């Protein structure tokens, strides 16, 4: 006889994450027959069960409501779903996938949905299915999706990535970093409201995942950023009493990774040298970090003038614009942003406050400050 | 002194199978696959 | 004129001498006649 | 770790590309360290560090060199900072020595350091799936001793060959015995196709069933063609001398292309070389 | 193998070439290459020269050398690139184009003192002399083919590694040249006086011509054959004195290939083919 | 006689090929070329 002297599925050294178009056949087959097969079998690995943690049927309490309290809002929201990306990055590699998820940046001029969504035949991507409530997940994109009218044809995150990454302190990031976090995911989510503009049948679908990655990948640009200009990289000055708390439900008995159980706390989640994921090329545009800091400066060099706002949450989703209209009252278009909510979440709040740069409809429509002028505000439901 | 004192390097087997490429005479052929021409070849090149 | 171009190459010229043009407007003479002197970067010297 | 899960995970890390830095080292006289600076262009300035090492070193510590290079890598700081991970032109290393009693020695004591890259082992198969066979033509001007030894014994070969496909029976084919149009019609003559319009052909297809043949029988390259357009004054001795020397057995062998003679018939074929104008030079060269 | 038509414009062009005394003249070749030394900062008070030996930039250079060359000649007028004098066959003695310091020009009915012969040297007024060693050529080994280099450039050509390949290339180079030199220094044996000697061109466009047989050697095994990932700190600039303008880089298409890296694709940057990709009778299809 | 066949004519490549209407596209039918089309040393466009 003989023997196999095979298995023990060693997870360490944990690869890289490449773009959407540094993949070839192997390896994208590999991806998404892993994520099918992690999504069909339940378990510890269990697809399903490991997403119920942004929707149906939650499972976090909170002043006798039941709910899923994955900060959404919060001072603590960039680590609570990196936490989550590794969980998944690590069930699909246990089974014997080949490297991390990739990640599909939006700040380029994309006319349209990446390959990996356009497949049809036996693709995860495409669709989604919850055998709790039973139906499938659509996605409803929109026309404004690929058109930027306060600028022209470049991209619209743009504009929000400069204005979020001038500043130094921490507390500051998430401000104006979840707003371009949740605009996308209602974006995509569209009119359907079984889609992403949604909380509960948003976390089965991949673009989620693919959405996230992105968001940690510009957030440890943040993080680099930072380093070069030499100020705290490893943790933050403010709001201290709600970065200690453990990270639910990933303290529970039932992880089945080991490593993450110990550390899963915020501060030490400022570094991943010890989670072993790790990207190949985290430059912006082609622009290096020796480059975003003098194009940071002669984009505040200038005088600016800023839409201040102090959000706040009324468990619902829906967009949101704003239209000047001035003295004569010449209403017009000049910003629009999004916001994240739904039934089954608690009410959250912002420590500080909203930023929006609003030079350009001044300059252009002579309205210097010294006029008199308002803005109407109209929050817009997903039907309208 | 000008130079460094040498070492000695052993360069090891290398067992991996090779594919020789010689002319295709000297090869051995089976004897089905043989032609009209090459048995003829054969027998007066025994019988001379 | 056939008299001087093989002269020139013979004393090496890697080019023979070209035409001058009027039908263009004219308006100065042309540069290569205005100079009067350049500075080699070989000896460290001019040459008229 | 033990022994049979930790081969994975090494074959995981060199999976993927790394940077690295080289360097060449030798005695010093005191144990001192090494550091690293990433001079990169904004001009240029040099303040953020790589990493270090150490060497080992005393005054009664016996004169050395190295043989071959260390590697150390850079790759975590050099990703941190951003730059292009393969395109790495205008990064410019900085080496600064420190001491243990905290000194400073200059840097031109050790060599210029280098910059080394190595792609990733997501290579699967490199060699060529097949090759082409086709054979190349050469003037008898332009031969060398491997393949001209290879073209004489394949001819010596095939010469003294009695068998169907023999040096006789092929060249049979020109002239007697007459075989053609067919043996069967009482008339018979040769058909060297001569003054008509398929001349080309016929002598090409001639020279083609003689080359595979030969090729076969042994050849690495095509025949040889003695071009005469161009001047001979005169003409090469590679079918001049009948006793041709192998390097390789150093035998003497009666060279084929120095002559044949001819089976049926048994009488020795000479060569008029007519030297008179053979050698022509006109009056323009 | 060449005809007499093609020695007939190549001792012409050469001719022409050794009596002028422009910015593109044979003193002009031999200041770019030696000494007088202008390299790499002209106004700096340390004077070095361009001829980098002991790198791996030393073929790229050397090719591009050649390149420019090859511009001025045809510039010059020829029918056929610089050709190669091959050494890896024993040859039995010393061919006569360039050894006969006499050619005889059948055109014009007349003799000419061959310029391939040797030339002099401008700022000091001395004639360079040709040394030789028959014993040099006869050597050939047991095997005939089998010669002293034949071994060498066979453990030179299976190197999967780029930087690995230069160490003994060089070697190699300089083997000729102490081969030819002789005990003169005012010789092929010494740098400063090397674009003096017209077979310096032979033995690069021979060297260029082993470099482009191993292009396609590596790419049989199937790997980047323009690939420099080992030499990056050393790639970052132009080669000097290619990397100037006026008045010394005048050619503008070695101007604007000044760069490193792109130098390898030759074959469709440079329109110039060398016909047998081949070494000693021999293709290396089989040498594989 | 390259019509017939065996025994007058052994080989099998050229019978396929006794057809003199395509048998000039050798490139393809013999795979056998030259080193240059050259004459005396000069190439096509010099010699037209
Ligand atoms: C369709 O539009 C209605 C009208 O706004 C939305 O109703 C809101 O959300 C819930 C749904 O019953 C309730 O609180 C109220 O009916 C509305 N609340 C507020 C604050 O407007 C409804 O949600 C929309 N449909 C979807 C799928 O969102
Ligand atoms: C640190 O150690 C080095 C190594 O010994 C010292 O350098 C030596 O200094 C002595 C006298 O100071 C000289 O005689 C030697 O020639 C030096 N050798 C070398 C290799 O530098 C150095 O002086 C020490 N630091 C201080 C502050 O004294």
């Amino acid at each position: 006889g003989a023997r196999t002297e095979e298995a023990s599925y060693s997870v360490s050294g944990i690869g890289v994450r490449k773009n959407i178009n540094t993949l070839t056949v192997a390896e994208t087959e590999s991806l998404k027959k892993a994520l099918r097969a992690v999504q069909q079998q339940s378990g510890p690995r269990g697809y399903q069960e490991i997403a119920a943690a942004h929707g149906y049927p939650g499972l976090c309490k909170d002043n006798g409501h039941t709910v899923a309290c994955c900060h959404h809002g919060s001072a603590s929201f960039p680590q609570w779903h990196r936490l989550f990306v590794v969980t998944l990055e690590r069930a699909l590699t246990l089974q014997g996938a080949r490297v991390g998820i990739p990640y599909w940046d939006w700040t380029e001029s994309f006319t349209s949905l990446p390959t990996l969504l356009t497949d049809k035949d036996d693709n995860p991507f495409e669709h989604g299915e919850i055998a709790s409530l039973n139906e499938k997940t659509t996605r409803s994109p929109r026309p404004q999706l690929f058109s930027d009218p306060e600028r022209g044809e470049e991209s619209f995150f743009y504009r929000q990535i400069l204005l979020a990454f001038e500043q130094r302190d921490y507390c500051n990031f998430e401000v104006q970093y979840e707003v371009t976090h949740n605009a996308i995911h209602s974006w995509i989510g569209g009119t359907s409201p079984y889609g992403m503009s949604t909380l509960e049948y948003s976390a089965y679908d991949p673009i989620f995942f693919i959405h996230h990655s992105n968001v940690d990948r510009q957030f440890a640009i943040w993080q680099a950023l930072q380093r070069y200009r030499g100020l705290d990289y490893n943790s933050a000055n403010c709001n201290i009493q709600e970065l200690r708390q453990p990270l639910e439900p990933f303290n529970w008995d039932s992880n089945p990774n080991d490593f993450i159980r110990e550390n899963a706390r915020a501060v030490d989640a400022f570094d991943y040298d010890q989670f072993n994921y790790q990207y190949d090329d985290l430059n912006f545009h082609g622009l290096t970090i020796p480059q975003l800091e003098e194009a940071i400066e002669k984009r505040r060099s200038e005088d600016r003038v800023f839409a201040n706002f102090m959000l706040q949450g009324f468990k619902a989703s829906a967009d949101v614009t704003f239209d000047l209209c001035d003295a004569d009252n010449h209403c017009s278009f000049a910003g629009t942003f999004a916001v994240l909510g739904g039934p089954l979440e608690m009410d959250w709040h912002f420590d500080r406050l909203f930023q929006y740069d609003v030079t350009s409809v001044f300059n252009q429509m002579h309205l210097r400050p010294d006029s008199v002028y308002h803005f109407d505000v109209h929050i817009t439901a997903i039907n309208g | 002194s000008l130079i460094p004192t040498p070492s000695v390097l052993y360069e090891p087997k290398s067992r991996v199978t090779s594919i020789q490429e010689l002319p295709p005479n000297r090869v051995r052929h089976e004897i089905s696959h043989l032609d009209a021409r090459a048995t003829m070849s054969l027998k007066a090149a025994l019988r001379d | 004129t056939l008299q001087v171009e093989q002269a020139l190459l013979k004393h090496g010229s890697t080019v023979a001498l070209p035409y001058w043009d009027w039908t263009l407007p004219i308006s100065q003479l042309p540069s290569l006649f205005t100079e009067q002197t350049f500075y080699d970067a070989w000896k460290d010297e001019v040459l008229e | 770790w033990t022994i049979p899960q930790l081969e994975e995970v090494l074959k995981r890390q060199r999976a993927q590309d790394r940077l690295f830095a080289g360097f060449l080292l030798h005695n010093i006289g005191t144990s001192a360290d090494v550091q690293l600076f990433i001079c990169v262009a904004t001009e240029r300035n040099c303040n953020h560090p790589a990493g270090s090492f150490s060497v080992l070193g005393g005054e009664t510590e016996m004169p050395f060199i190295f043989d071959r290079l260390y590697k150390y890598d850079i790759s975590d700081p050099v990703r941190k900072l951003g730059l292009k991970l393969d395109s790495a032109g205008d990064i410019d290393l900085e080496i600064k020595i420190r001491a243990y009693n905290g000194s400073y020695l200059e840097s031109s004591v050790l060599r210029r350091p280098s910059l080394i890259f190595v792609p990733g082992e997501d290579n699967s198969q490199d060699q060529t799936g097949k090759t082409e066979r086709r054979l190349i033509r050469k003037s008898v001007t332009s031969l060398t001793i491997g393949e001209r030894r290879s073209l004489v014994l394949a001819l010596q070969s095939l010469e003294e060959d009695s068998s169907a496909t023999g040096f006789q029976a092929l060249a049979s084919f020109h002239a007697v015995p007459p075989l053609c149009p067919y043996p069967e019609a009482n008339q018979r003559y040769a058909c060297c196709v001569h003054g008509m319009a398929t001349f080309p052909q016929w002598h090409r297809l001639y020279t083609v069933q003689f080359e595979d043949a030969l090729r076969r029988r042994g050849a690495l390259v095509g025949i040889p063609y003695w071009d005469t357009v161009n001047p001979q004054n005169s003409l090469p001795a590679f079918f001049n001398e009948p006793i041709y020397r192998d390097p390789v057995l150093d035998v003497d062998i009666p060279n084929p292309w120095a002559g044949a003679d001819i089976a049926f018939e048994n009488t020795t074929v000479e060569r008029d070389f007519k030297r008179n104008r053979l050698s022509d030079d006109g009056e323009h060269g | 193998s060449l005809t007499i038509g093609e020695r007939r414009s190549l001792v012409l062009a050469l001719q022409s070439l050794e009596e002028d005394s422009s910015a593109t003249g044979f003193q002009a070749l031999a200041s770019f290459h030696a000494v007088p030394p202008l390299c790499p900062y002209p106004e700096a008070n340390q004077r070095y020269a361009c001829c980098v030996h002991g790198m791996a930039t030393f073929p790229q250079w050397h090719r591009l050398y050649t390149v420019q060359f090859e511009d001025a000649l045809r510039r010059r007028g020829a029918l056929v690139g610089i050709p190669y004098w091959d050494t890896v066959n024993p040859q039995n003695s010393l061919p006569a184009f360039f050894n006969e310091p006499i050619y005889r020009d059948p055109v014009l009915d007349v003799d000419i003192p061959n310029p391939w012969a040797g030339a002099d040297i401008a700022f000091e007024n001395t004639t360079v002399e040709r040394d030789f060693k028959r014993n040099r050529l006869s050597d050939d080994g047991e095997h005939g083919y089998d010669n002293w280099l034949w071994k060498q450039f066979l453990f030179a050509l299976e190197q999967e590694n780029y930087c690995d390949f230069e160490v003994q290339f060089e070697i190699a180079h300089n083997a000729i040249h102490a081969w030819v030199g002789g005990s003169k220094e005012h010789s092929m044996a010494h740098l400063h006086y090397a674009s003096y000697d017209p077979i310096f061109l032979l033995h690069h466009s021979s060297t260029d011509r082993i470099y482009a047989l191993w292009q396609e050697l590596q790419r049989l095994r199937g790997h980047d054959p323009n690939e420099a990932n080992c030499a990056l700190e050393l790639m970052r600039e132009p080669l000097k004195p290619f990397s100037f303008g006026a008045p010394y880089n005048l050619d503008p298409i070695t101007k604007e290939y000044s760069k490193p890296e792109d130098v390898f694709d030759y074959k469709s940057h440079f329109n110039y083919e060398y016909d047998t990709l081949e070494l000693a009778g021999i293709n290396a299809e089989l040498l594989l």
